[PDB]
């Protein structure tokens, strides 16, 4: 049909940088192009309408331009709160299909920050239910790439862990990670030392946070 | 002011039906176009349907033709999306949004002006699954004994074995918001979700200051308050 | 002025031809 091809699918830039996002329409869409900003878990917010008009209340650093079938969203002075996914959208078909464009994830680039590492044993409450979740928390680090290795009485674990990463913080530009190690109450009681060992660019050496079951 | 409030989403088995409603408040509903736009978890925006509420003219994406029906009641200023024959790929957050009329205008010496989606509702989650609704279990992530009393500590709550999404977590009935990280849920091998919500607090506060996570899972009508002690 | 009533009775190709005349 009518496709909006949105290049780069993702980009990373520093505070104050100029960033440009592109949308090529597969055919003429006139100026029927809007630009939206979507932060995680929220509805998209209109930034640009009719390809070049700044929506009321939007910061002036957002602007849209058109050249033929190419549409450009420019963020002239990148702010930390601009972490988001941006989408173009065409509406050239009156009461016809509206198409979007795959989006652009904009991450904010900041100085390297090491994670604060904590470990949490299972509650007695959960053990009374028959399973054990051991949680390792990595707090407020940046770059997003980080490795967590679980060690139970120094044996490396594999296949019994699940991770989750927060979205980039809109104010300090950091990430946080949660690693959960799952064991049965029996296998949990059959061992003593539960350790979370963390590798990250901000750490000279991998950092281990441990506890003993007793 | 202008508001769009969506209703009717939830968990539904494959092949079933749901009806989303979108109640509009601070604008002329007769003078608008209403769109349903959906987003599958972690994916992009996909337009679903459009309606002109006064003339009742409609348009549909090919993905939903014959299965979905958009309608509107100008008396109630409320638009509707009736979804039949739902499939797993229909799982998404469904958003209501608005064009103010006209779709496109022309003004001499200034050109064309195309409307855009300026007001969106908060969205309603539709999950197409055979899995069953289950309320969560809440466990404390107790702040460590391996500890000083002069810096920062972390504590939290584990919300596990629930379905479907979402879960909301607040701290101290909302009084504590700074330093909170509520993580994206992961789906466990049980077929149920599990997440953590943690906070960093002054390490000196522990044991004196009371820390309660308030977990609400509306799909199951479940509200649990867990006090987190060392 | 509003163009919706005009475009509702034009084909997609006619619509874009009109819109491009008005640019």
């Amino acid at each position: 049909d009518i496709q909006m091809t949105q290049s780069p699918s993702s980009l990373s830039a520093s505070v104050g940088d100029r960033v440009t996002i592109t949308c090529r329409a597969s055919q003429s869409v006139s100026s029927a192009v809007a630009w939206y900003q979507q932060k995680p878990g929220k509805a998209p917010k209109l930034l640009i309408y009719s390809a070049s008009s700044l929506y009321s209340g939007v910061p002036s650093r957002f602007s849209g331009s058109r050249s033929g079938t190419d549409f450009t969203l420019t963020i002239s002075s990148l702010q930390p709160e601009d972490f988001a996914t941006y989408y173009c959208q065409q509406s050239v078909s009156y009461m016809g299909p509206l198409t979007f464009g795959q989006g652009t994830k904009v991450e904010i680039k900041r100085t390297v920050a090491a994670p604060s590492v904590f470990i949490f044993p299972p509650s007695d409450s959960q053990l009374k239910s028959g399973t054990a979740s051991v949680v390792c928390l990595l707090n407020n680090f940046y770059p997003r790439e980080a490795k967590v290795q679980w060690k139970v009485d120094n044996a490396l674990q594999s296949g019994n862990s699940q991770e989750s990463v927060t979205e980039q913080d809109s104010k300090d530009s950091t990430y946080s990670l949660s690693s959960t190690l799952t064991l049965s109450k029996a296998d949990y009681e059959k061992h003593k030392v539960y350790a979370c060992e963390v590798t990250h660019q901000g750490l000279s050496s991998p950092v281990t946070k441990s506890f003993n079951r007793g | 002011e202008v508001q769009l409030v969506e209703s009717g989403g939830g968990l539904v088995q494959p092949g079933g039906s749901l009806r989303l409603s979108c109640a509009a408040s601070g604008f002329n509903f007769y003078s608008s176009y209403i769109h349903w736009v959906r987003q599958a978890p972690g994916k992009g925006l996909e337009w679903v349907a459009s309606i002109s509420p006064y003339s009742g003219s409609t348009s549909y994406a090919d993905s939903v033709k014959g299965r979905f029906t958009i309608s509107a009641d100008t008396s109630k200023n409320t638009a509707y999306l009736q979804m039949n024959s739902l499939r797993a790929e229909d799982t998404a957050v469904y958003y209501c949004a608005r064009y103010s009329w006209p779709w496109v205008s022309y003004k001499p010496y200034y050109g064309l002006h195309f409307s855009a989606m300026d007001y969106w509702g908060q969205g309603t989650l539709v999950t197409v699954s055979s899995a069953s609704t289950k309320g969560p279990s809440v466990f404390p992530l107790a702040p460590s004994s391996k500890s000083t009393s002069g810096g920062t500590a972390a504590l939290g709550c584990l919300v596990k074995d629930y379905f479907p999404e979402p879960v909301t977590v607040s701290w101290n009935s909302g009084a504590l918001t700074s330093g909170v990280h509520t993580f994206p849920a992961v789906l466990q091998s049980s077929g149920l979700y599990s997440l953590s919500s943690v906070v960093t607090v002054p390490s000196s506060s522990l044991g004196t200051q009371t820390y309660i996570c308030n977990v609400n899972h509306k799909p199951s009508n479940t509200k649990v308050d867990k006090k987190v002690e060392p | 002025m509003e163009l919706d009533a005009i475009l509702d009775n034009l084909s997609d190709e006619e619509q874009i031809e009109l819109l491009e005349l008005l640019e």
